[PDB]
């Protein structure tokens, strides 16, 4: 289908991955990071049944299945699932083979090394691709809203990263990296539920929550005073369908929920929350610095796109900043989807081909090779 | 009886043709419902909360 | 007489059995499950007199017979009964010798081991079938209604068994097994017939009592407004003819029997119906399986033709059942004729050759190796 | 008959219901709850006869009524039944009267707040008790163990919790509430038992189950070599005779039943097992807490109390456990009763009188202060 070797671009979280192609504005397909398999034993014959379920076929058929996800806080450990999610992902919608074109996946600027080698690994010897480049998401993100520099907070499913760039250039030493993500919020969600009396515990209850809170969840621009009325009358409340036709009246748990997000403690974590993790990048970065990090407060990956969270992250950064200095957060209705965005824009610079390690380079050097070449 | 029956059997299958039939219309009629009730609940409450998050402008 | 070596079918039930060959739409022996024996002292001779009679002998010849079934409430409590039943299915009437046939016979999902272990025994041991199959009759039932969804109320005269199936998957937590089968409310209607003058205790008065409520019963979507007429008028009574020109008028009897299937407390049944019974078995499925199974509610057996059945249950289903959820029963003509159709299906299916057991595994294994071999 | 205005304490879950004042070190008394119901027309006329029976009586006349437990799975719903049931408690066995007496109820951390709401709202408005407190179980099953640091393992007939708590701190983020208890294990046996011969489907069939249940039943050290012998002989076979004289064989389901603790697919439930969720609330949790809560591993509740169960846990634990670190299993003797001794420690402290909810602010705020008041 496609007339240039163009490198393919996916974006894996521990939630959904992102994937189209190098030189396009967007994602041509989404798919969940999920492989589900059968709980049950088989009573029928001849009714066909897959020793796995990839993506969108592991949700459609997960009434009797148990679902996994292969990536965890930025890393795979799984790579055998993420293998058939990147035929699935690559080849099934996309319908491209990546033996005939280049491919770039990301990760955190801390993420452990042996998850880029892996990423790296695979792709040449089970895809055979041509190419390979692991990219930083915060470069990403910086790329596909027009800034070089800010701080990108990329809060999704798995882990927040947290890392001011300026000018281009990394400032390792004020990252703040934070293990608070979506996944935690789900988890928070379903156990406050529980005590409105929806207990939540399979596979299949889980996935409820997490599109409850897809649809219902905030942050509030002010938490307390939003959950005084919340908690004590029925007026902000909302409902919600579940799968059987029942249904599920939620109240303050669907901005509490959220709510972790600056108020960590709520998981059990040691946090102030994702304002101070930002405010803390800015304030370690050098004076002169900082005023074009307080003017730039990035925002890509889930989470992003709770309604009063753009808001709520300007205010709550204006409150610890010093008066006098602008604080602007960049959030567009693209916003979150820059990291997809990014991948497409750098493996489509010229200034970037260079970069591409080649299957060549690979197999002379191995894997570990993407820790010398990427960045 | 047999012409009797043979028109009862007639009307009985059908009526048992019609009632598949209708039957039939029912399920789609549900899901027409369901999809009116569905697209209607979706677009009340999509409304509902796109201006009570939509203030701002 | 047949031209292949195809599998019978035999589905041998606490009531009737229907025989025939697999790959056809249709049973061709089809007998009651019963065993008659004398009763009386001879007085001429030369009168030929077995010692018993099968399946149709044995009505044929019951005005001095006392008849007795070899299966209670699902499992064989007389095998060698049943291999008189068998050896005349078989021989005389479909004209086969099990030596090339291998046959499938069926079973309930939490039926005895002691009974699949013993039908596989004899047919080996006795018959010398070359393989033997125990089948589900809840698979062969979703098999000839189009399905690998559904659960399947299998209501004939042992027991009802109520079990749901997913994606040809067994849901076996969710199997709510029921002591209220036929033969409860043939004995029910005896008991309120005795009320209207016309006792019915002995072997032809026990055969007549269950052609009566074959013929004249039924459930209707109403009890109360149905009973409130048909205690008040003649206008809802119909007559039965008596084998021996005598007649009965049977008034709300006629409803109050079955009725024993949506209120159990009628036999002295410590149970809520069979309506409560299915909404179980899909209510305790999982909450993205629940959706599948209320719109693939599969009448199935005996019981399936009261009128008004099956609008009946879809009725007592929906009221149990959350709104906007559409509850929806299969109850195709072919009811209860669809465990015999399954088994064709499944016997003849080439997905399912090898899961016949053959007679090598078998007298290596065993009669106990039904259990691990079949499901 | 108390001289004392000692509190009154008491466990009210879904199987029994343990009593006695605060101060013991046991319950005074203990017996199931529930409130049964005539099935039956009444025939002959000055036979006293009640419209319901209580605890002991249910029992007792349990011939002709049918059994309901008012708790599901730790939440009371039939509040009715349940005032029955104090009632009895209080003034049949214990010869108390909450008006004159503070009284203390348990639940689960995770536990619906509805429960804590209307045990609150029924013993003040009904039993005009002074006070009330709704205490943690997880809090009473460590003081009664004699732990401030611990995995709560309340194993019991409704839910099993599984919560870690530090330094008498609650880590709640690493609560697994799981949905396998004691209860699923007597329904499971009746399944079981019905694949041997012996079909269990009634209320009274259910109390003779949950009685093998009890005096049978055990889980082993090794399931799989267990099962290979129970399944091959006699040997490890043990009868028991029911209340009608009929005796019953039972072998490996002796403890396959059980089993489901570590294996909850045998009823159908998406789990890894008691000893997984055990591991990963310890898991979940600082690497400075898990050195503590790995070696007190603490059981309360039934189940707890059957051969091989604290065994089993502690290898499976300590299997998926890293080395040098100890690994424990806490079992004490005041098994199935310790929670009850909890409640008596908790309301007997110095420290605990400034928890009790009062009847003054309990009307003026109405039963939702106990959702403030007690934790």
């Amino acid at each position: 289908d496609e007339d240039e070797t163009t490198a393919l671009v996916c974006d894996n979280g521990s939630g959904l991955v992102k994937a189209g192609f190098a030189g396009d504005d967007a994602p041509r397909a989404v798919f969940p990071s999920i492989v589900g398999r059968p709980r049950h034993q088989g009573v029928m014959v001849g009714m066909g049944q897959k020793d796995s379920y990839v993506g969108d076929e592991a949700q459609s058929k997960r009434g009797i299945l148990t679902l996994k996800y292969p990536i965890e806080h930025g890393i795979i450990t799984n790579w055998d699932d993420m293998e058939k999610i990147w035929h699935h992902t690559f080849y099934n919608e996309l319908r491209v083979a990546p033996e005939e074109h280049p491919t770039l996946l990301t990760e955190a600027p801390l993420n452990p090394k042996a998850n880029r080698e892996k990423m790296t690994q695979i792709m040449f010897e089970t895809f055979n691709v041509p190419a390979m480049y692991v990219a930083i998401q915060a470069v990403l993100s910086l790329y596909a809203s027009g800034r070089t520099t800010g701080i990108v907070l990329d809060s999704g499913d798995g882990v927040t990263h947290n890392v001011p760039i300026y000018e281009g250039y990394a400032l390792p030493h004020a990252i703040m990296r934070l293990d608070l993500a979506g996944r935690d919020l789900t988890d928070y969600l379903m156990k406050i539920l529980t005590e409105r009396g929806y207990s939540f515990v399979t596979t299949a209850e889980r996935e409820i929550v997490r599109d409850i809170k897809e649809k219902l969840c905030y942050v509030a621009l002010d938490f307390e005073n939003e959950m005084a009325t919340a908690a004590s009358s029925s007026s902000l409340e909302k409902s919600y369908e579940l799968p059987d036709g029942q249904v599920i009246t939620i109240g303050n748990e669907r901005f509490r929920c959220p709510e972790t997000l600056f108020q960590p403690s709520f998981i059990g974590m040691e946090s102030a929350g994702i304002h101070e993790t930002t405010y803390n990048s800015i304030m370690k970065c050098d004076i002169d610095i900082r005023k074009d990090l307080y003017a730039n407060n990035v925002m890509s990956g889930g989470t992003t796109m709770y309604p009063g969270i753009a808001d709520r992250m300007q205010k709550e950064i204006t409150a610890l900043a010093p008066s006098t200095m602008k604080i602007k957060i960049i959030a567009p209705p693209e916003r979150k989807y820059s990291v997809w965005i990014g991948g497409s824009i750098l493996a489509s610079l010229s200034t970037f081909q260079q970069m591409w390690i080649t299957k060549q380079e690979y197999d002379e050097a191995g894997p570990s090779i993407v820790h010398r070449k990427c960045f | 009886l047999s012409d009797k029956l043979k028109e009862a059997e007639t009307r009985a299958e059908f009526a048992e043709r019609s009632v598949t039939k209708l039957e039939k219309s029912i399920d789609d009629l549900e899901d027409e419902l369901y999809a009116q009730k569905l697209k209607y609940k979706a677009i009340s409450e999509e409304l509902d909360h796109a201006l009570n998050d939509m203030t701002s402008i």
